[PDB]
């Protein structure tokens, strides 16, 4: 279990909190009375590590022409996009491999 | 405080009514980067300007082609007359090169506004502003 | 009230003295998107600082040819010095490309100011600068 | 009074840990036009927010090539979560052109920043900075 | 004849307006007392529609190289230009036509 | 020997103060009492001309590759920068010259 530095802010006593899991955040800060209160990320949301945020970072990702959603928008991930089947990745665009060609790689002849 | 707001880009619908005109854009006000606060607001591709006076306003379109040329222009819509102003032009020619460039265009300035002003930013061509991350095309403005 | 300036383009007087030299440009001061106000004062090419501090100065200048490269240099001059200082550059290189190019060059930036310095803008060849429209072509400053 | 800093490039020391990774940079913070005041501190290629608030965010890296694309990006680290967050991406594809090339990249924005973010600048391909002038590749950040 | 809503600057009485027609621009508000005093556009102003502008609008565009007045500044429009007599509008640029071409369209041979 | 108007800072009196000579600064301007007090301009700064700077100039010109030291950085200059043995300058790209070339100039074949 990861941890973090905070001072009260009903009367400011150094204490060392709880972090937060992937999945959730920091609703409220830990006290000299109760621990950490980690809510889950709400809608379009995620936080992939152990954190102290008081925010879910947003699913900020949206996929182009010539792409698809290789990783859905989890409450633990990010959303993230491959090209489509008729498309491969090169400089960071999506671009058509001749036949007479993987998302990754261009496939030759 | 003072009226501030960053908007950032999302998915554009691709509207039909365009007579050799330039489409606004569509943006975030909420999440991520994006913000609007003390009484700007953020409608349906405007930004309200709710107190008269100074604005440092700016915008970034990044654009990908897969064109003779790119515009972006900052517009303001007043009710007082029909037609817009345009604050801010950039205007790029595009290069033959190879079709599969992008290239960004930013502007940013200072203008005295009035309450009740509506500030757009309108493209060249919808379909090549580049709207997969909120980094790469945003749009604001703040009271100086 | 802030000593703040936003100035737009005019028509340009093509000077004959440039020994090597980037000319400076004129501008409006007054009509249309251009003001000045609190004491910040244009005259012949400068904008004068009324008042120590730290500005936010900004410039576009758009370019057209119908060359290697274009440049914009923001500039402060003071009389303390004979030599001026370049405060912002932006210089881009002209790609062979076709002989009927445009292109903006953007520039802001901050910097500590004294009362009594002139900013002024200077280009790398003035019958490069598109002067037909206020919105394209824009110089600005204010107090921070 | 309010936090400010302008930044100014130095050389770069290149750096050996880059798995497919945009370094950052190194800058003058004290010397020419480089100034930091009001405890906004410039540490080792960060600049550390000491107050929380709305802040203006810019950068222009020049660059040159004697490579696909060139990329600036603006990034804000915090100690809360291991991964920064990309505020600003200028992005640039380069052309085949002529192998003697430069060109300027120009980010502005506002962004609501806490105490103890800190703010960096990333590019895509240290060797190709052009850090020969302060006037050309630059850094800043000011409380609204 | 258009009209606008306002609010009297003397004691806040919401009265409706009179629009201003193209030349012209709200110099005074109409009151609850008079009508609105629509003031003539100053030199190199217009106002070419029923407006409620405090300020006419400037006479923005100049002509460029390649370019002459298809338009003149009058109260009641903005300046417009077209190519000359030698060339003809393309993207942006006003350039040469080549015979062995009106200033909208390319004449060929 | 060059002068500068300026107003005291104890009691304002508009008093005409002498400029400071090339590698010196003002470091106090001139009072009713005494003359204007010129320092000398610290590591990597300098002053070209007679002055009254309150500040002296920094070098600020970085030699780039392709390039060295034209000049080095004087209390009375700025670093200057030609390029390499085996380059000449062109539009700001020092380059090679094809021998079967002066920093300034490309010699031929």
């Amino acid at each position: 279990t990861p941890t973090y530095p905070w001072r009260d802010a009903e009367t400011g006593e150094r204490l060392v909190c709880a972090q937060c899991p992937p999945g959730t955040f920091v609703q409220r800060p830990c006290r000299r009375d109760s621990p950490t209160t980690c809510g889950p990320c709400p809608p379009r949301h995620y936080t992939q590590f152990w954190n102290y945020l008081e925010r879910c970072r947003y699913c900020n990702v949206l996929c182009g022409e010539r792409e698809e959603e290789a990783r859905a928008c989890h409450a633990t991930h990010n959303r993230a996009c491959r090209c489509r089947t008729g498309f491969f990745a090169h400089a960071g665009f999506c671009l058509e491999h001749a036949s007479c060609g993987t998302p990754s790689q261009n496939t030759q002849c | 405080d003072k009226p501030r707001a960053h908007l950032t880009v999302v998915r554009q619908t691709p509207t039909q009514h365009f007579k050799n005109q330039f489409p606004a854009l569509h943006w975030e006000h909420e999440l991520g980067l994006a913000f609007t606060k003390n009484r700007m607001n953020y409608t349906n591709k405007f930004l309200l300007i709710p107190e008269s006076g100074d604005y440092f306003i700016y915008s970034q379109v990044t654009f990908r082609g897969m064109p003779d040329s790119i515009t972006v222009v900052i517009t303001k819509v007043t009710d007082s007359y029909p037609e817009p102003t345009q604050l801010l032009m950039g205007t790029k020619s595009v290069s033959e090169v190879g079709s599969n460039w992008f290239q960004p265009i930013y502007l940013g300035a200072m203008f005295s506004l009035q309450e009740g002003d509506k500030l757009m930013v309108n493209v060249s061509d919808i379909s090549l502003v580049d709207y997969t991350k909120e980094d790469k095309t945003f749009f604001g403005a703040f009271l100086l």
